[PDB]
RNA sequence: AUCGGUUUCAAGCCGAUGGAAGUUUGAGGCAAUAACAGGUCUGUGAUGCCCUUAGACGUUCUGGGCCGCACGCGCGCUACACUGACGGAGCCAGCGAGUCUAACCUUGGCCGAGAGGUCUUGGUAAUCUUGUGAAACUCCGUCGUGCUGGGGAUAGAGCAUUGUAAUUAUUGCUCUUCAACGAGGAAUUCCUAGUAAGCGCAAGUCAUCAGCUUGCGUUGAUUACGUCCCUGCCCUUUGUACACA
């Protein structure tokens, strides 16, 4: 594919450890840690809101910022 | 026989006319409340005159703005002076000089265009040139 | 306890407009729909192609409401964009003519626009009610 | 890391083929009385302090 | 403090900055010091004010643009590589970002960190074509308008044909600016110009 | 899971990789516009990844692709309408674009016709100005 | 202007305050004596002379060419993208111009995916086009560092409009074809504030054709507030074998 950006259930569960203990998290952090690649980075972002292991600072589109769940 | 006092406010070809009369607290901007501005983060910009010297002096007035021309930021900043100048001449006519000198410098200490527009104009173009001042490249060989 | 059409946020009215114009099963499509691409001067068709329309159909009965009477030309210049010429200058390209019309004849059908006098169209008194009552919710939902 | 703050007390025209450096007369703050001239690069006023990497060595116009 | 009532209902996240105190709306200029003098009364972080935008008279006369808000300054030497050019609404919008980066990540109030990124990146001796090379001092005010312009260079040149959007970038700058890293396009740049100048100093 | 990678469809391979309606238009004959109307009318998903494409609705794919006029494409949508061979229209979507490309300057050639001559010399045949442009 | 500085306390200059305005307040128009063998005889029933004066070197008609392409150069436009593209929504200017015995600016409603057609309509115009609800811009979402959906060149077919006439494709529109281009060597241009730059808009030619110009606003920086280093300027001194210098 183009540098590990392909479609998984498994790497849901790499995610759902990995994204946590992050003093910052957005779509730039999430693909540069050679994950899930912008759109599914983005998705992943939505979840993890909906899940509140994130807390959103700023929600404005093209760039979303988020911290680790106090 | 009522407080009412037609007012505007300008900043480069944007005409704000505020209508400041005694009220309760009506602040609308083209038949809208000011909480809804174009531009989000100008509207930090269209609020600051109510911001500098307090809502407790706008709890007795309503103030309806008709902006036309310009572009949204001159727009923006058209309200926010025709706001402030409605203000402090409704204050200046019906309550005092000692209150309207008070919330003047009160304005004005908080840096201003704010009371009196920008003189700044935009200066005509000149031939050979896409400006006032740029001129054309020039091809000697 | 007065809230109109203006008193509420723009996109945040749409949205739920198009929510509303939606679950009513009222208002038409043309059945030429996920074939346009809603100008003479854009790349690619509306991305959401689910009935847009619904936010068209919403829209230009939010803009009717504000205007005094607007016509399809009025539409057509308004929606139209910049169009990329290719290396060419971009212009102002006003956009599609029908979607505009259809949508404007779909909203006179369901009863929220009125064909008005010097032309054009205003909105009905049971446009300007339902206008107002998705307005009063759309804030209320949140409050 | 000792880098000296001295505060200037007079502007002396400007050095240089062009108007790029002026020539300035500085007070150090630390140990004041001391009176050295110096160069600039960037447009300099009155009472505003420059960072001496070596507070030794005296200043000259640039022919 | 004070919830006053109007016939246009303000929210009242709005009505906490009446004279409360004058922020972005949540970066304070209390302040944590300048810190580091020759800079003080070059720094503009006495006036407090809500946007990073006036309509600004500030290249007026000479040194009117020492006495313009430090943020704003950085919001206008953002709008550079000229697709850019003009657009001050995306770049306060960039610069409310990288401010609440660099508060989510290193809080510190983001504004005291963005004076030490200031202070850090100013070239602080500089030479000039005398093919000769004569080391001079600097001006406290191009300290500033170099540190500033180093810092909003080095930011957009990483986010250049990238993922890391500009907002994080200047962030990323500004952050290891401030705690002196050599990591940032940033105090690296200004040590070579503080070499080039130590061979002639 | 069953997530394939190379995809090959009609004499070409359309990696089964981010998108479905930018996937099908590396195919020497189909759009954007194109890709995405023939996706619209196989009611296939396209928010999914290219490759997540069961093989019955590939084929749907394919049928719409090569035979647009059946399934509601409306005739202003394709290459080649009022064809000079017969005056059918259709849509020219394998090598078919280079095949009948070839055959439309081999026409031109035949007749001895100006563009056609155009056409054989390598030059610009929209009256162009090629004085300065077209140099390499 | 006032106040303070500041030069033999003279003309002036610098700083602060007030003021819409403190650079000649910003920008232009007008603009000397002398000069060029600068351009124009293709603007002129401006014109000397010379050439032709009908098998015309006059002006009319048909068609052709000014556009022709190994190559070089100058003004430009578009771009090499994430400060982005695309889709939706949000949605605001200023200076224009516009038809009677003619075909202008053209609302409005219908037909159309278009482009564009129809049947009416207001305006000889601060009344109508027209708020020219321009674009960049704003917000929400779809693309995720790949010649990629950046880029849109070349080509193929079709549908319209203008025009006696569209072929050497007028222009517009639809679908397909997708090239170079990963920020540019030696060089060189323009620019000091509502200026540069980005953005479009109106006017000129115009039946049709703007990637041009003349203007106008929209958004709106960085950096000087200086000096003869380069390239030239103005005054004085000085040397000269130069004077079409």
């Amino acid at each position: 594919a183009q540098h590990a950006v392909i479609l998984d259930q498994e790497k849901y569960d790499r995610i759902l450890k990995e994204v946590p203990t992050y003093r910052y998290v957005s779509v730039s952090v999430l693909v540069d840690r050679l994950k899930i690649g912008g759109s599914l980075a983005r998705i992943a972002l939505r979840h993890l809101e909906k899940e509140g292991i994130i807390k959103p600072i700023s929600k404005h589109s093209k760039q979303a910022i988020y911290t680790r769940a106090t | 026989a009522v407080p009412s006092v037609q007012t505007f406010g300008k900043k480069k070809s944007a005409t704000a006319v505020a209508h400041v009369k005694a009220g309760k607290g009506l602040i609308k901007v083209n038949g809208s409340p000011i909480t809804l501005v174009e531009p989000e983060i100008l509207r930090f910009k269209v609020y600051e005159p109510l911001l500098l010297v307090g809502l407790d002096k706008f709890s007795n007035i309503d103030i309806r703005v008709r902006v036309t021309g310009g572009g949204h930021v001159s727009q923006v900043y058209a309200i926010r002076q025709a706001i402030a100048k409605g203000l402090v001449a409704y204050h200046q006519k019906y309550v005092d000089e000692q209150s309207k000198n008070e919330l003047k410098k009160a304005f004005t200490s908080y840096d201003r265009t704010l009371l009196i527009a920008d003189s700044r104009r935009p200066e005509p173009k000149k031939f050979g040139g896409k400006g006032a001042r740029s001129r054309f490249q020039k091809s000697y060989r | 306890p007065g809230v109109s059409v203006r008193d509420v946020a723009a996109q945040d009215f749409i949205n739920a407009y198009a929510s509303f114009l939606q679950r009513q099963g009222k208002l038409e499509v043309p059945g030429y729909v996920d074939i346009v691409k809603t100008s003479s001067g854009n790349e690619m068709p509306p991305q959401d192609a689910e009935g847009w329309f619904y936010k068209r159909a919403a829209s230009v009965a939010r803009h009717i409401y504000m205007r005094k009477q607007v016509g399809v030309g009025k539409l057509n210049k308004l929606y139209g964009g910049a169009k990329s010429r290719g290396v060419r200058p971009y212009k102002h390209i006003d956009a599609s003519g029908s979607i505009n019309r259809k949508v404007l004849q779909a909203l006179e059908k369901i009863g929220i626009v009125e064909i008005s006098p010097k032309g054009g169209r205003r909105i009905s008194e049971n446009g300007q009610r339902d206008l107002d009552r998705i307005a009063a919710q759309t804030l209320e939902e949140d409050e | 890391t000792p880098v000296t703050l001295a505060k200037v007390i007079k502007v002396l025209g400007r050095t240089g083929s062009r108007g790029g450096v002026t020539q300035v007369r500085v007070e150090f703050l630390e140990d004041t009385s001391r009176t050295i001239v110096r160069n600039v690069k960037g447009p300099v006023r009155e009472n505003d302090i420059l960072v001496l990497m070596e507070s030794e060595r005296e200043a000259r116009r640039l022919r | 403090f004070t919830p006053v009532v109007l016939a246009t209902p303000i929210p009242e996240e709005v009505q906490q900055a009446q004279t409360e105190i004058k922020l972005f709306n949540k970066w304070s200029f209390e302040e944590v010091e300048v810190k580091d003098a020759s800079l003080v009364d070059y720094v503009q972080v006495r006036q407090p004010i809500f946007v990073a935008h006036t309509a600004g008279r500030y290249a007026n006369k000479r040194f009117r643009k020492a006495q313009c808000p430090i943020i704003e300054r950085l919001t206008n030497s953002l709008m550079m590589n000229g697709r850019n050019n003009g657009k001050k609404l995306k770049a306060v919008r960039i610069i409310k970002h990288t401010l609440d980066i660099i508060n989510v990540l290193t809080d510190q109030n983001p504004i005291q960190v963005v004076v030490d990124a200031i202070t850090n990146t100013g070239p602080r001796e500089d030479t000039t074509r005398v093919a000769r090379r004569q080391a001079v001092d600097v001006s406290p005010l191009r300290r500033v308008n170099q540190a500033i312009a180093l810092l909003t260079i080095g930011a957009r040149e990483a986010a250049f044909r990238n993922i890391k959007t500009i907002a994080e970038t200047l962030a990323e700058e500004l952050i290891n600016a401030a705690k002196g890293s050599s990591t940032s396009y940033a105090i690296k740049k200004k040590d070579e110009l503080e070499r080039v100048a130590k061979s002639n100093r | 899971g069953s997530f394939q990678h190379i995809l090959r469809l009609l004499n070409t391979n359309v990696d089964g990789n981010i998108k479905i309606v930018y996937a099908l238009t590396t195919i020497k004959g189909v759009g954007r516009r194109y890709s995405n109307l023939v996706c619209k009318k196989a009611d296939v998903d396209l928010h999914k990844r290219a490759g997540e494409l069961t093989q019955e609705e590939l084929e749907r794919i394919v049928q719409i692709m090569q035979n647009p006029t059946h399934y509601k494409i409306p005739a202003w949508f394709l290459n080649r309408q009022n064809d000079i061979t017969d005056g059918k229209d259709y849509h020219t979507l394998a090598n078919n674009v280079e095949s009948k490309l070839r055959d439309d300057l081999e026409r031109l050639k035949k007749i001895r016709a100006h563009r056609g001559i155009r056409h054989f010399w390598g030059l610009r045949v929209r009256g162009q100005h090629t004085k300065t442009t077209g140099r390499r």
